[PDB]
RNA sequence: UCCUCCUAAAGAGUAACGGAGGAGCACGAAGGUUGGCUAAUCCUGGUCGGACAUCAGGAGGUUAGUGCAAUGGCAUAAGCC
RNA sequence: ACGACCAGGGCUACACACGUGCUACAAUGGCGCAUACAAAGAGAAGCGACCUCGCGAGAGCAAGCGGACCUCAUAAAGUGCGUCGUAGUCCGGAUUGGAGUCUGCAACUCGACUCCAUGAAGUCGGAAUCGCUAGUAAUCGUGGAUCAGAAUGCCACGGUG
């Protein structure tokens, strides 16, 4: 229930609680378990302990939290650094991928600023 | 005592090579380890504080003694004398033993640990580290606890400089960087 | 010490993914089994490898010839 | 994006004005309309004016300004605020 | 009415509708004794923690403290447990 | 020149306010496997099987079709079993990073789609307000026009009811 550092729910099922863990997902999460051969529908209890080695080494064959948290942040500082319109975009706090910024831009944008 | 032993027989032969000191007693060594945490929010129960030392004596197995305010300050709304932290002395084999575990398993067991700093040793030698969050270290359980506190970890040595305190503790492997 | 105020402390073992098997003294009282130990720990390849810059131009390079 | 198949794209005549401008060894900056071109590896080094529909905006042109266009680094919206 | 300093002229004392401030209590421990301890402030490092909590070291050496006004005292502490 | 030609930009901006919609806040449900039942349309610079390759969007070869013949094209909701077991959740899917495909001279401003990762707000909505009387509302999918590409819009179709 301690997997890459972090500890994972014990009542939940196997991709879930994998999927607890940031930089996999559903997809990955039965990629692991299907090269550590363990079914999905078991729980993290009633592991073994080599089994879930198994599945640290696993997971240690990917990039993972403190690792794509680096490297998404340096992205972004790339072109933060560069001066592109994305990074613009990524300084401004607003949307990148070609939004509307006249309406429906809360999710950048935060919550409403009233004019005074 | 596995880490006095340790340093007994190859820190000191080690130091002495790489220093040339006149005597043995010239050569460095640890003397105590502070474990502090300050709990600024007791004000809003003591059961916060009560809690903290509880989990503060399963990490060191010593009753923390609960410290109070020197001076009343008003920004943080305390008055002189009221119980505001908790700290502990370690010395001796309950030192070595802490300092073993340390940087064996709960150094290791920090999420995205990645090394210390070699800026953090008060100009004397004096080394000081603050960890955020207290699962590391084994003696909790994480089902059990409720509330991440955090501690900081003092290791004051008689290391006159700042460096013979940093190759002291890179003769114990401690990971600075 | 004094004898009353403290916790229990007795010697247990604890063992880990690399079968470093390590007696210490502790409050724990039952026995512990570890993930990773300073002797398994990737501080001496991960972080080796954790700088991760990546080549532009041969990214580029890489993506076609000319 | 484009397809890899394709490969990349890149206007002829800037094509032609970086290949002078290499074998010159000229430092001059080249002012060009093409927003659209992508960044050569052999482009580093170079002042390019690009076009953001009023004027040339200097670009010198870095290894990480290589897989992109040359409309990212001339934006054409001047925006300050409101109040 | 009482207390403290100056005026007050190096003993005491000394006036003015002269210059400045306080008191009309508190404490069953804030008393007695034994034992022990020694500040303010600043510097550096340090999870939340911030000008300022707590922690470790260093400078400093009473610039602090004294239940309350001022003056005189206070390390053998009269200060602090 | 208030006329004409070209490149690039803009019509897509953003402290904000309103309208119309889409998707949701779940358990009358989400997921996974299996399986049943439609109507109406479009197609030659077009529709594009089968087979192979690809996780995938798609790629290659390539029949048949100016079409009650061939293609778009498996309808979905549903039903059967298992699963989750009330949580910001296996709800929700925004946003962002990376990798890609196709159209097209050309997808930076400024396209659509796919894959991996990320997993906002949101736990049924104040004052106020709208539609609807039966195959209706509600809900479920389908097709077309415009169009190289690009609809949550528009115009049509049937299912449950
Ligand atoms: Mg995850
Ligand atoms: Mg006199
Ligand atoms: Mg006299
Ligand atoms: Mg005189
Ligand atoms: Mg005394
Ligand atoms: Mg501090
Ligand atoms: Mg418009
Ligand atoms: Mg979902
Ligand atoms: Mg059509
Ligand atoms: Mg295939
Ligand atoms: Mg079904
Ligand atoms: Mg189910
Ligand atoms: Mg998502
Ligand atoms: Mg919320
Ligand atoms: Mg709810
Ligand atoms: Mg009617
Ligand atoms: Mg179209
Ligand atoms: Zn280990």
């Amino acid at each position: 229930a301690r997997i890459a550092g972090i500890n994972i729910p014990d009542h939940k099922h196997a991709v879930i609680a994998l999927t607890s863990i940031y930089g996999v997902g559903k997809t990955r999460s039965k990629a692991i378990l299907a090269a550590a051969g363990i079914a999905e529908d078991v729980k993290i209890s009633e592991l073994s302990e080599g089994q879930i080695d198994t599945l640290r080494d696993e997971v240690a064959k990917f990039v993972v939290e403190g690792d794509l948290r680096r490297e998404i942040s340096m992205s972004i500082k790339r072109l933060m650094d560069l001066g592109c319109y994305r990074g613009l975009r990524h300084r401004r706090g607003l949307p990148v991928r070609g939004q509307r910024t006249k309406t429906n831009a809360r999710t950048r944008k935060g919550p409403r600023k009233p004019i005074k | 005592a596995k880490l006095h032993d340790y340093y007994k027989d190859e820190v000191v032969k080690k130091l002495m090579t790489e220093f040339n000191y006149n005597s043995v007693m010239q050569v460095p060594r640890v003397e105590k380890i502070t474990l502090n945490m300050g709990v600024g929010e007791a004000i809003a129960d003591k059961k916060l504080l009560d809690n903290a030392a509880a989990d503060l004596a399963a990490i060191s197995g010593q009753k923390p003694l609960i410290t109070k305010a020197r001076k009343s300050v008003a920004g943080f709304k305390i008055r002189q004398g009221y119980p505001i932290g908790c700290k502990v002395t370690l010395r001796g084999e309950r030192m070595w033993e802490f300092f073993e575990r340390l940087i064996t398993i709960a150094v290791p067991r920090i999420r995205d640990f990645r090394g210390l700093s070699a800026k953090s040793f008060d100009g004397r030698g004096n080394y000081s580290m603050g960890v955020r969050e207290q699962i590391i270290f084994p003696e909790i359980d994480y089902d059990k606890v409720d509330r991440v506190r955090g501690l900081d970890i003092t290791i004051t040595t008689t290391a006159k400089s700042d460096e013979e305190g940093r190759a002291l503790l890179a003769a114990f492997d401690f990971p600075f960087r | 010490m004094k004898k009353d105020i403290h916790p229990k402390y007795e010697e247990i073992t604890a063992s880990c993914s690399c079968g470093n098997v390590m007696k210490i003294r502790s409050t724990v009282g039952h026995d512990l089994n570890l993930d990773v130990c300073s002797k398994c720990h990737p501080f001496f390849t991960g972080k080796q490898r954790d700088v991760a810059t990546g080549g532009r131009v041969d990214r580029f390079n890489k993506r076609f010839n000319i | 994006p484009r397809s890899l198949k394709k490969g990349p794209f890149i206007d002829l005549h800037l094509l032609k004005k970086v290949e002078k401008a290499v074998e010159s060894g000229d430092k001059k900056p080249l002012r060009t309309w093409s927003r659209r071109s992508t960044i050569f590896p052999n482009m580093i080094g170079l002042t390019i004016a690009v076009h953001n529909g009023r004027q040339h905006v200097p670009v010198f042109v870095t290894d990480e300004m290589v897989g992109h266009k040359l409309g990212e680094f001339a934006p054409t919206r001047t925006y300050r605020g409101h109040a």
